[PDB]
């Protein structure tokens, strides 16, 4: 699935929950470490509700596991990510992927 | 894909602002080694712009004050036809004036 | 290297006999002046009769008691033995042989600081 | 196959699109085939500046240093502002090489912004990972977050048994580095990023510790040298700012471990003279006279019982009449003193001409009212003066008194330190004479000096007796692109410090590597010695002095260079005022300027006559124009760097000369080296470092795995290649194996244990190891152990390596005896078929890559397209490179702003940094480093490549193609393009 690893602590106690709308500034890169998401480049963050399913599953697992103010990392299988029906030009067609994402504006 | 139309639109015009304070001024290191790749890639993007709409009233009214202050201004500072430039930089002004 | 062996000074009342026994095995060369220090437990280190060759003794504020101090160069021992005993008294005892001959040294710094400290021993009196 | 060729691109451009129509399928192929694999193609990325200061405090072990093992230190963290300026801030504290660390601004390894832990010369914690070889490993601690506000970290350093610990807030750190070389001098380090405010706890004065040091570990304020004081400084600069501008400064004059310990003079082996008893006696006496004079002189009286308190002179007689170890010590010194001076070239003498008669020995002083009466003085100083020589005499024997005590010291068991206890058998005095303070040098020094006194008075007749050249010479030149062909130019150079520079006219192909004006491309002058040099040493005009300005105007048209010093215009021995004449003009020049080690100097171009000096005295008047004086933007100039890089090996080599045997007929391809001047005039032989160019990456997850069979043949992963060593070339001086990326050991005399190596040790929380993984940097075999374990060779040694990408081993086989040396990487590693070579005959080595039977060859591994081919190939990518010890670089336009201040007592030295600083990186796949985007100003193939690129990537998102365009976006964003578009460099 989804592997979490704490970067910097967090509130600890306001965990997303489902229909809730969570925005994070998150940076995507590939097994090899070469980065092809940055939510910094655009200055912007990221936002997704939680149930709706608009973004991979395991990227909706790793920021529900976390709480609020907690910055962590993701790795996540080919199995929960793409996979072999990747991105073409973007996403080779098995990698895993590591998310360094943050959770702040809870809503 | 999407871009800050406005920010970038604000960003165009002071870079075409500060090339031609360059231009004017004399200088023997024009930005990118030549006349022509200073001024050439900032007027195509301006002319996009322009183009596509996005510049305001007020926009347009600057970029008309500086292709030339003395025909273009509401009741020195060297114009763009006044200052000396490549047949590339003479198209891209042709394309503006269309 | 002049290692200098210090047995002896075992705990003992007021007046008892310690005998203390300084060997400097090491170099021939050099072996002079194998004088004697002490530090009390959190104190100022004071020096004891300083004994050289030729039969000279140098005597100092460390000399309280009865010490009878006497070398031999034939092996390079030191035999100090204190008769009396005052609680003062108590401190670790060290034996140190310095190329120093009685206390003269009127040359360099690295001729003067060029010394041979070694191991000591406790005394205690009660 | 081929390699990076521009015309490719250009034919899948023409791919794309054709007459106004778009080939979507064409343009979608193109893309997924090229773009997901982010290889063989120019990368970029903004990145941040990384800087690192150092706490001035140097340590190491050697045999017979005079130096403590155990260390320890402390650093605390103020404010840390994470996530500015769209990049997280670099913070890293620990220990780093004093050879072989040096980070530069920018343009570093991997993707830039090197600092602690980003090679094996230095060793670092960010509170997550333990930094080193640029590999981040995951330890586990109670709290585990990054550097964060409000907390310190201790630092400890284990020399006895190489170790490294870290303790963040008291909690033991489960992790240590281990193994690790001990070739230097060991000094704490602090890398970090802009917004970033930490503050050191070095000891004592210098801070003291919120938690109380380990056992043993003393504080590093401690090992500050006597002559040095405790200040924070920047690693390796090349530039410092001043009152005049940026001053350009040169390499640093580094120090060694073996400084530390003494090598004495063994001059109580040297056979005394029969002088012992001709003047030994009178020197002794006379040191006896000098003695009861100081008694005089002070409080002290001749009592024959020995009172210190009471100041009584135990023999109390005037003749020194002491008992025989008394009197043997005083005369053995005297012996000794003649010893020393016989050792030395200097050779004892009593041929006075009578002057025993002539001296007084008298000093009168009437104050000896004791019985050491009748003190005499020869009044030596006054009947004959101390020569120059003779007290730099003075100084070596002195300097050799405190070598044998300083010896005689760590044979005891002393160590330096700058507070003494001699409980704990410390002093400050250990650190050998160079190092001494002045005072201690007089005390030593007063009474030798006496005793040569005594020694003229008695008529003595003594009279006294590549790599590291690339770190003496930096170049600063001016950009290519700044080449004058025609008018009158001027420019000005202040030397700061005097000595050693040289500042003149440059041609554009100046090499980095031979020194300025010893080629004919450089018409420099050096005002150190007053010489001119165009191609030889020839004297011109005077030596400058501190704080000159010379100025250089070069006069195009009249083919002229003038050199004036402070408005002066400098003469030849002739008398000609122009310093060179009738020089062609050709390709152009540029400015230029040497420094020497510790050498300073302002450069000012004449960006503005107002900072421009002596201009109107000469300059002015002939109408030598300024060097770039209308120019907006200031002159982007060029610094020599001495970083050894691996480099294709030309072709117009005049000693080395590579061919190609591939297509041989029952031979595999092969590359065979020659020398061409082998055995010649001026021939030269030294180390040779070849690599191939391309690499072989292990997979990323290790899960285990006659005619050959085929099935064998489809189902392996393992693959070969051999090296064959020619007869008469020595396999004592060849090493056959694999390089690591990261290697800049340009090491003369390389042996196989000046590796890098490393040990990372993982423990849990009762201190057991748990993991245990190294790091190195190359993996080679030597063939003098398969040579020794068996005049010329009369027989070719080919030693074949074997590496396994699925399992990550790789063995040896020497011409087919096997061999028991074997090695295991981690995954995701790329390594180059290496070999270094001491070339001694004609034939010396021949690349051969093959296969065996059930074993892939070496092109499959390295070309993707040719991975299931058996047949071996050489395609024309697959080339030899030498290594090269000094290239080109750019200075970067701006440098980061750091303030190494101390608050106080208490707070300690406080380090901040707050301006933030980013740039363009161009990262190249292969070799796995990344250079300035502003350096394809003069690397013109590459920009070439890149333009293409970029109409590429314009060619596949033609005519409304909004998913490629998406794709495109993943590989170039938003922030690049617009960082692009305000670069105006």
């Amino acid at each position: 699935g989804v592997e979490i690893e704490t970067i910097s602590p967090g509130d600890g106690r306001t965990f997303p929950k489902k229909g809730q709308t969570c925005v994070v500034h998150y940076t995507g890169m590939l097994q090899n470490g070469k980065k092809f998401d940055s939510s910094r480049d655009r200055n912007k963050p990221f936002k997704f509700r939680i149930g709706k399913q608009e973004v991979i599953k395991g990227f909706e697992e790793g920021a529900a596991q976390m709480s609020l103010g907690q910055r962590a990392k993701l790795t996540c299988t080919p199995d929960v990510a793409y996979g072999a029906t990747g991105h073409p030009g973007v996403i080779p067609p098995n990698a895993t992927l590591i998310f360094d994402v943050e959770l702040l504006n809870l809503e | 894909p999407a871009i800050p139309l406005e920010a970038l639109r604000d960003k165009a015009l002071r870079m075409l602002g500060e090339a031609v304070r360059d231009g004017g001024q004399h200088a023997r290191d024009p930005v990118g080694g030549s006349v022509e790749f200073q001024f050439v890639p900032v007027l195509k993007l301006v002319s996009t712009l322009l183009v596509m709409g996005i510049f305001g009233d007020e926009d347009v009214k600057q970029i008309l004050k500086m292709i030339e202050p003395e025909v273009f201004t509401e009741e020195l500072e060297e114009g763009l036809l006044q200052m000396k430039l490549p047949e590339s930089v003479k198209l891209q002004m042709c394309n503006l004036l269309e | 290297q002049v290692q200098l062996q210090e047995s002896g000074g075992g705990l003992m009342q007021a007046g008892g006999s310690l005998r203390l026994s300084c060997t400097a095995s090491g170099s021939i060369f050099s072996i002079n002046s194998m004088g004697w220090y002490r530090q009390a437990p959190g104190k100022q280190r004071e020096l004891v009769a300083t004994i050289t060759s030729g039969n000279s003794i140098n005597y100092a504020d460390s000399v309280k008691g009865r010490f009878t101090i006497s070398r031999d160069n034939a092996k390079n021992t030191v035999y100090l033995q204190m008769n009396s005993l005052k609680p003062e008294d108590t401190a670790v005892y060290y034996c140190n042989a310095d190329r120093v001959p009685n206390g003269y040294n009127p040359w360099g710094t690295p001729n003067d600081e060029y010394d041979y400290w070694g191991q000591g021993t406790q005394v205690t009196v009660s | 196959k081929h390699g990076r060729n521009h015309k490719v691109l250009d034919v899948l451009c023409s791919l794309c699109v054709c007459n106004g129509v778009a080939v979507r399928s064409n343009q979608d192929l193109i893309t997924e085939n090229l773009l997901p694999g982010r290889e063989l193609l120019l990368q970029t990325n903004l990145i941040n500046y990384v800087t690192s200061i150092r706490p001035n405090i140097f340590v190491g072990r050697a045999e017979g240093s005079t130096q403590y093992g155990k260390w320890y230190f402390e650093v605390m963290v103020d404010e840390v502002v994470p996530f500015l300026t769209a990049q997280a801030t670099h913070l890293r504290v620990g220990w780093a090489l004093t050879e072989g660390y040096s980070p530069y601004p920018g343009g570093g390894e991997g993707w830039g912004g090197n600092g602690v832990g980003d090679d094996l010369y230095s060793y670092g914690f960010d509170g997550l990972h333990l930094w080193t070889g640029h590999v981040a490993r995951p330890v586990t601690s109670p709290g585990q977050h990054l550097l964060a506000p409000e907390d310190v970290v201790s630092c400890c350093l284990d020399l006895s048994v190489p170790s490294i610990s870290f303790r963040i807030n008291g909690c033991p750190v489960q992790g240590v580095f281990e193994a690790f070389n001990l070739d230097g001098l060991f000094f704490p380090v602090v890398s970090f990023s802009a917004g970033v405010k930490v503050r050191f706890l070095l000891g004592g004065r210098h801070g003291e510790f919120k938690f109380l040091p380990p056992p043993g570990y003393a504080p590093c304020h401690e090992a500050v040298l006597p002559r040095e004081r405790l200040r924070l400084e920047p690693i390796k600069e090349y530039r410092r700012e001043g009152p005049r501008g940026p001053h350009l400064v040169g390499p640093s004059r580094c120090l060694s471990h073996t400084d530390f310990v003494p090598c004495p003079v063994d001059t109580v082996q040297i056979v005394l003279p029969p002088h012992l008893e001709r003047i030994r006696e009178k020197l002794a006496e006379n040191i006896h006279e000098l003695w009861a004079l100081t008694r005089i002189e002070q409080g002290w009286t001749y009592g024959p019982v020995r009172d210190d308190n009471k100041r009584l002179h135990p023999c109390l007689v005037n003749f020194h009449s002491l008992p025989e170890p008394e009197r043997n010590y005083n005369l053995q010194m005297s012996g000794e003193t003649l010893k020393t001076l016989l050792a030395l070239g200097c050779h004892v003498g009593m041929a006075d001409e009578k002057a025993e008669d002539n001296l007084k020995k008298t000093k009168l002083p009437k104050t000896y009212m004791m019985s050491n009466g009748y003190k005499p003085a020869p009044l030596d100083l006054s009947h004959v003066r101390l020569t120059p020589a003779q007290t730099t005499l003075v100084d070596r024997l002195a300097e050799n008194g405190h070598n044998v005590w300083a010896r005689d010291r760590v044979a005891q068991g002393w160590s330096y330190s700058a507070v003494q206890d001699i409980p704990a058998r410390r002093n400050p005095r250990l650190v050998p004479y160079r190092l001494l303070d002045e005072a201690t040098k007089r005390s030593n020094r007063d009474s030798l000096c006496q005793a040569v006194r005594t020694l003229l008075g008695y008529g003595y007749n003594i009279e006294p007796p590549n790599q590291s050249r690339w770190d003496r010479v930096r170049i600063f030149r001016a950009e290519k692109s700044y080449t004058v062909q025609s008018g009158r130019w001027y420019f000005e150079f202040e030397a700061v410090t005097t000595g050693e520079m040289r500042v003149g006219w440059a041609r554009p192909e100046l090499r980095p590597d031979v020194e300025l004006g010893a080629d004919e491309l450089a018409y420099v002058f050096n005002g150190h010695r007053g010489q001119r040099w165009h191609l030889g040493s020839e004297p011109f005009g005077r030596p400058w002095q501190s704080g000159d300005v010379v100025g250089c105007m070069i006069d195009l048209t009249e083919n002229t260079i003038i050199f004036t010093l402070n408005g002066e215009v400098l003469m030849s021995d002739s008398g000609s005022e122009t310093a060179f004449r009738e020089i062609e003009i050709g390709d152009g020049f540029l400015p230029v300027c040497s420094l020497g080690p510790g050498q300073v100097g302002h450069l000012n171009l004449g960006q503005d006559v107002s900072s421009l000096r002596f201009f109107a005295i000469c300059g002015l008047q002939e109408g030598f124009e300024p060097f770039a004086i209308n120019m907006q933007r200031p002159v982007t100039t060029w610094f020599s760097k001495s970083l050894p890089q691996f480099e294709p090996v030309p072709p117009e080599h005049p000693h080395y000369e590579v061919a190609r045997m591939d297509g041989t007929v029952d031979t595999p391809p092969c590359l065979r080296l020659a020398h061409r001047t082998w055995g010649s005039q001026n021939s030269l032989v030294e180390m040779l470092f070849l690599r191939l160019s391309l690499p072989v990456q292990f997979h990323q997850h290790f899960r285990c795995t006659n005619r050959d069979d085929p099935e064998i043949i489809l189902n392996t992963t393992t693959y070969y290649y051999s090296v064959r060593v020619f007869a008469g070339q020595e396999p004592s001086c060849v090493w056959v194996g694999w390089v690591t990326p990261d290697y800049h050991q340009h090491d003369m005399n390389f042996d196989l244990s000046k590796v890098r190596a490393v040990t990372v040790t993982m423990g849990d929380e009762q201190g057991n190891v748990h993991s245990s993984l190294k790091c190195s940097n190359c993996y080679m075999v030597w063939g003098g152990d398969f040579v020794s374990p068996g005049r010329i060779s009369h027989t070719d040694l080919v030693i074949g390596c074997l590496v396994d990408l699925a399992t990550g081993l790789m063995t040896f086989t020497a011409n087919g005896k096997e061999s028991n040396t074997f090695f295991q990487v981690e995954p995701n590693t790329k390594l180059f078929p290496a070999v270094f070579v001491l070339p001694t005959h004609q034939n010396v080595i021949q690349f051969e890559l093959g296969k065996q039977k059930n074993i892939m060859p070496l092109s499959a591994a390295m070309f993707l397209s040719e991975r299931k081919n058996p047949a071996p190939q050489c395609p024309p990518r697959l080339e030899v490179q030498m290594l090269m010890p000094v290239s080109w670089s750019r200075m970067p336009n701006h440098f980061l702003q750091v303030e190494t201040r101390r608050a106080g007592e208490r707070l300690g030295w406080a380090v901040q940094c707050q301006d933030p600083l980013t740039m363009m990186a161009l990262h190249i796949p292969e070799e796995n480093r990344c250079m300035d985007i502003l350096e394809l100003s003069e690397r013109l193939d590459l920009q070439r490549f890149h333009s293409h690129t970029l109409r590429l990537y314009r060619a596949v998102c033609a005519l409304g193609n909004n998913r490629v365009a998406h794709a495109l976006c993943s590989h170039v964003d938003q922030a690049q393009l617009l960082h692009a578009l305000e670069d105006a460099h």
